[PDB]
DNA sequence: CCCTGTCTGGCGTCCTCTCACCTATGA
DNA sequence: TCATATTATTACGCCAGACAGGG
């Protein structure tokens, strides 16, 4: 949840 | 001594079974007694074949239960246990009895 | 036979299954010559109290397929007619037409 | 030494170590830190799930590479399931919620 | 797929729900043949069949009835990796308290039952008695009792009096410990005192007392009643080159716990006297405590020769546990390693990479390229082609290299400039040619150094190697503003 | 009066510990301070039929019973006997004797569980019998019919992919 | 009762390569 | 071969953390 995966974790944290 | 009572309706099948059992015995142990044929049970049945009435009209069926007495005189370690593996033909009720 | 008859038979069987231990015991008591008279009497009365369908001499052997009371055979559990059919079809093992 | 796909170890489904055993180079801990230090996230995900540990993930990967579709189905490291069995074999009850 | 990982205590119902069969016999394997033991540690019915979709003994040698269990085999019928997830449970005859909750500093059972560690161990190793709701006598609940203290009490309070010992007694104490009641008391005790030391001693006890009530963790779950066994696949029994089995240490630990538990069940069958079953339960307690965390008790047990054998907690902790050795750092396919050399003709986004390493690291891309053209048909044909190395696979190799970066890595990577991505240029040779300016980033001279190459497989990883980790992108050191591609 | 005590030896060298203990007694001639030395046996007899000799550790599995008195000299004597760890008791200062009734009950139970098992061996239709005494040995099977009056068990151990219902004895099989 | 020696546990660098050596007992 | 089950060396260097002792 830092690099390229920060967009993925934004998406997963938004979709809860 | 292990007495073995083979019972079946088909005689050929029974014979086949007996031979197999003998084979199983003879490789492992020694001095198999032998396949002794006991008397066959011919259980007969009469029935009226008409749905309603005609008494002289009849069918007479029977079931021929064959017996084969195989005996094993010396039960070794290897022999008795072997029985579990060697699978025989279906519709043959066997009945082993040590002593 | 009817469905109803079959049902009745089943019920009877069930009853028999249920009450066997007690009934048998009662019978034994009644028989036992080395026993009290009063006790025997009680046993006899006790038996009466129990349901009739509990008796095994109540249930009739019917065909397992059709429920036909007559023409029954024990070995097959079937009435003659059905037995014959089975034989013809090959459905009874070992059974074939006999001649001698 | 070089390795595309060789044998795999038994207790933790990761490649073997060394040269005589046809093995792969240890992508150690400080290299994991050095890829966290960039923003390389998919490179590290395939560097410790697809290329290394997950057995269904790497067979899906091998079919996808020989068919031209560069894509990974991630899954879970099997050695993390080994961690669950070793912690769970104590009196400790570790799980995975939701 | 899943959010947070939850950790809690393991109830005996929870351990029976994990399990698939009670591991009774300690007998590992047959050892003269190849078959295991029915039913020992490495069972059939409790876990699964060694062979995939096969009854190990004899039935189901095709794919029709997956599941049937005959009486001749006492075997399940599933996959070869099914035993790796399945775990067994050992019905410990005598209760044994966990070593992780008895000696953690501070002990979990030490600041919960308000009893000193020294006194806790005494009773736990059958060397001291403990009272539990005596009755109308002159004795406390936490106060312990010795042989002389019990003997006199035995003749005194022969009636309503309870004074057990070991984990059993401890368990009862924990079991009969009203958590909620203690909270208020502790809270009231903290508000009715001024003692600095006491305040800190009371706040540390009430913190672990209210935290236990907040969760679903019971006080009687500290003592182990249904010991769980790790999956065989995770405690592997492989033979080395020869005719003997190099057995793991956990099999020694589990086999001793099961040997002792069988002895203790037989002695409780036979009604042995008190001192025999106290030594027997004490040896079981020490065996369980040695299985879980070996050596936390007095001098650790050993098999061969004087070196102690490695337990479960030593499979977790340390430099060589699972975290630091298999989960944070892993061994990695599509990777290579060789000695570096200079090659100053390079541009600083590219490095030299040998043809032999290039044909080994890029075997699946070459297979995919060969299958696309139509030169071959099945995969086997392609593996024979690159095993023979014909004249046409080098053009395939120059067409899989072209725009595909690789991660070069010098072995002591200290900062992020020690993993950089290049484009390969193929080398007649066996040495990685590395552009010289980049050497001042790696701290790489050329006195015998070695570097590892890693291949970004997927497409997002090729783009991360080109857009974040490319060597043209690292021209300033991240520690400051100074350029790291300074001419050396 | 000499009371009993329990000694722990290296389990497996127990008869040699007992012999060395008797010999240390007759060396240091404290003959009035030792009565006996017991190692408890069940006398298992099955070395012939089924090579196993009734695999059962003759309880106790590593403990030596000594009729003794307690002086510190005799305590040092028993712990100076080789391959002896120490006594088993409440403490190491004054180690613990057993009792009277305990020892009595122990001996009685040994004999009972000894001689020949016969104490409620009603296998019944369940569990899994393991025949080992007689020809058909090293085999498992269930007992459909049980005959306590005839002291026989109608077990149908699976044989050649079937089931052979035979009548065996309680000592011929194993629960 | 607040300082206090004293004792007990818990750390101690990454990556790689070569070689040899592996429980006793026992009627 | 197939169950039986654990003893006669010392020689790191801090550095926290808990514990009985005493003015
Ligand atoms: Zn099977």
């Amino acid at each position: 949840p830092a690099g390229t995966g920060y967009a993925y974790h934004q998406d997963r944290m938004r979709r809860r | 001594r292990i007495r073995i009572r083979l019972k079946a309706f088909d005689h050929r099948l029974i014979d086949q079974a007996t031979a197999e059992i003998v084979e199983t015995a003879k490789r492992t142990g020694a001095q198999v007694r032998g396949p002794i044929p006991l008397p066959t049970r011919k259980e007969r049945f009469t029935v009226l074949i008409s749905p309603h009435v005609n008494k002289d009209a009849r069918d007479q069926y029977e079931i021929r239960t064959h017996l084969r007495l195989v005996d094993i005189v010396e039960p070794t370690e290897k022999t008795v246990d072997a029985l579990m593996r060697l699978d025989l033909a279906a519709g043959v009720d066997v009945q082993i009895s040590l002593g | 036979a009817k469905q109803s008859m079959k049902a009745r038979e089943v019920k009877r069987v069930a009853l028999a299954d249920k009450y066997f231990a007690k009934r048998a015991e009662l019978k034994a008591i009644i028989s036992d010559v080395n026993a009290s008279d009063e006790d025997r009497w009680n046993a006899v009365l006790k038996l009466q109290t129990l349901p009739r369908d509990s008796s095994p001499s109540r249930q009739r052997n019917r065909c397992r397929q059709t429920g036909r009371p007559h023409g029954f055979l024990r070995k097959f559990g079937l009435s003659r007619i059905k037995v014959r059919e089975a034989a013809m079809r090959g459905e009874i093992p070992g059974l074939k037409k006999a001649s001698w | 030494h070089a390795r595309s796909t060789g044998s795999y170890s038994l207790v933790t489904q990761q490649p073997l170590g060394g040269k005589a055993q046809f093995g792969g180079q240890r992508f150690g801990e400080m290299e994991v830190w050095a890829l966290e230090a960039y923003g390389a996230a998919y490179t590290l995900q395939e560097m410790l799930t697809v290329k290394s540990d997950d057995v269904n993930g790497r067979t899906k990967m091998y079919k996808n590479i020989v068919d031209g579709n560069h894509q990974m189905e991630p899954g879970m490291p099997e050695s993390f399931n080994v961690l669950l069995k070793e912690i769970r074999s104590l009196g400790i009850n570790i799980e995975l919620e939701d | 797929e899943f959010d947070a990982i939850k950790i809690a205590l393991a109830s005996p119902d929870m351990i029976r729900s994990w399990s698939f069969g009670e591991v009774k016999k300690p007998e590992t394997i047959n050892y003269r043949t190849f078959k295991p033991e029915r039913d020992g540690l490495f069972c059939a019915r409790i876990f699964g069949p060694v062979k995939d979709y096969e009854c190990l003994c004899g039935k189901y040698k095709r794919l029709k009835h997956r599941g049937v269990i005959c009486e001749k085999c006492g075997v399940e019928v599933t996959q070869t990796k099914v035993r790796r997830e399945r775990m067994g449970h050992i019905e410990l005859a005598s209760p044994t308290a966990h070593i992780w909750f008895l000696k953690s500093l501070p002990s979990r059972i030490g600041l919960l039952l308000d009893m000193p560690l020294r006194d806790i161990e005494r009773v736990l190793y059958f060397e001291s008695y403990v009272v539990i709701e005596g009755g109308m006598t002159n004795l406390e609940r936490q106060q312990i009792l010795t042989e002389e203290q019990y003997l006199d009490a035995l003749e005194e309070f022969g009636d309503e009096f309870d004074a057990k010992m070991g984990a059993e007694a401890i368990q009862a104490l924990l079991k009969s410990m009203d958590l909620e009641q203690e909270c208020e008391q502790l809270r009231e005790e903290l508000n009715e005192t001024n003692s600095e030391t006491k305040r800190k001693k009371l706040t540390k006890r009430i913190k672990l007392l209210e935290a236990f009530v907040q969760s679903g963790n019971k006080p009687e779950w500290m003592i182990l009643t249904v010991l769980p066994v790790l999956p065989p696949d995770l405690r592997p029994l492989v033979p080395l080159d020869g005719g003997r089995f190099a057995t793991s240490d956990l099999n020694d630990l589990y086999r001793r716990v099961i040997n002792r538990n069988n002895r203790l069940k037989r002695l409780l069958d036979l009604a042995a006297p008190d001192i025999i079953v106290r030594n027997e339960k004490r040896m079981l307690q020490e065996a369980v405590d040695a299985l879980l965390d070996n050596g936390r008790r007095g001098r650790a047990i050993t098999g061969s020769n004087k070196r102690p054998l490695k337990s479960l907690a030593d499979m977790i902790k340390g430099k060589q546990g699972r975290f630091r050795q298999n989960l944070l750092g892993k061994r990695v396919d599509y990777s290579g390693r060789s000695v570096i050399t200079v090659g100053p003709y390079l541009r600083l986004h590219q490095c030299g990479l040998p043809k032999k390493m290039a044909l080994e690291l890029f075997k699946p891309f070459i297979y995919g390229k060969l299958e696309l053209r139509g030169l071959a048909t099945t995969i086997k044909a392609a593996k024979k082609m690159v095993e023979r190395e014909e004249a046409v696979v080098w053009d395939i190799l120059d067409e899989v290299i072209r725009e595909h970066p690789v991660l070069l890595n010098r072995a002591p990577t200290l900062h992020r400039l020690g993993i950089q991505a290049f484009e390969p240029v193929l080398i007649e040779g066996k040495a990685i040619q590395l552009h010289p300016l980049v050497c001042a980033a790696y701290n790489a001279d050329f006195d015998g150094d070695q570097m590892a190459v890693h291949v970004p497989l997927t497409l997002e990883a090729q783009l991360e190697a080109r857009a974040l980790m490319m060597s043209t992108n690292n021209i300033l050191s991240p520690a400051n503003g100074e350029p790291i591609i300074v001419p050396s | 009066k000499k009371r009993w005590y329990v000694v722990q030896a290296f389990s497996g060298f127990e008869g040699r510990v007992a012999t060395s203990l008797r010999e240390h007694i007759k060396l240091h001639n404290m003959e009035d301070l030792f009565g006996e030395v017991m190692v408890p046996t069940e006398e298992v007899v099955e070395i012939r039929g089924g090579q196993r000799r009734k695999s059962e550790r003759k309880f106790f599995p590593g403990y030596v019973l000594v009729q003794m008195v307690m002086n510190d000299a005799s305590w040092h004597l028993v712990r100076s006997v080789p391959r002896v760890m120490g006594f088993i008791g409440g403490t190491s200062d004054r180690p613990a004797p057993i009792s009277d009734k305990e020892v009595d009950a122990i001996m009685n139970r040994l004999q009972q569980v000894g001689d020949k098992p016969r104490p409620k061996t009603l296998f019944e239709p369940g569990e899994m019998v393991r025949v080992n005494d007689g020809p058909f040995a090293d085999f498992n099977g269930v007992v459909e019919e049980v005959d306590y009056e005839k002291s026989r068990l109608k077990v149908s151990v699976s044989i050649f992919g079937r089931a052979t219902p035979v009548e065996l004895d309680f000592s011929q099989v194993e629960k």
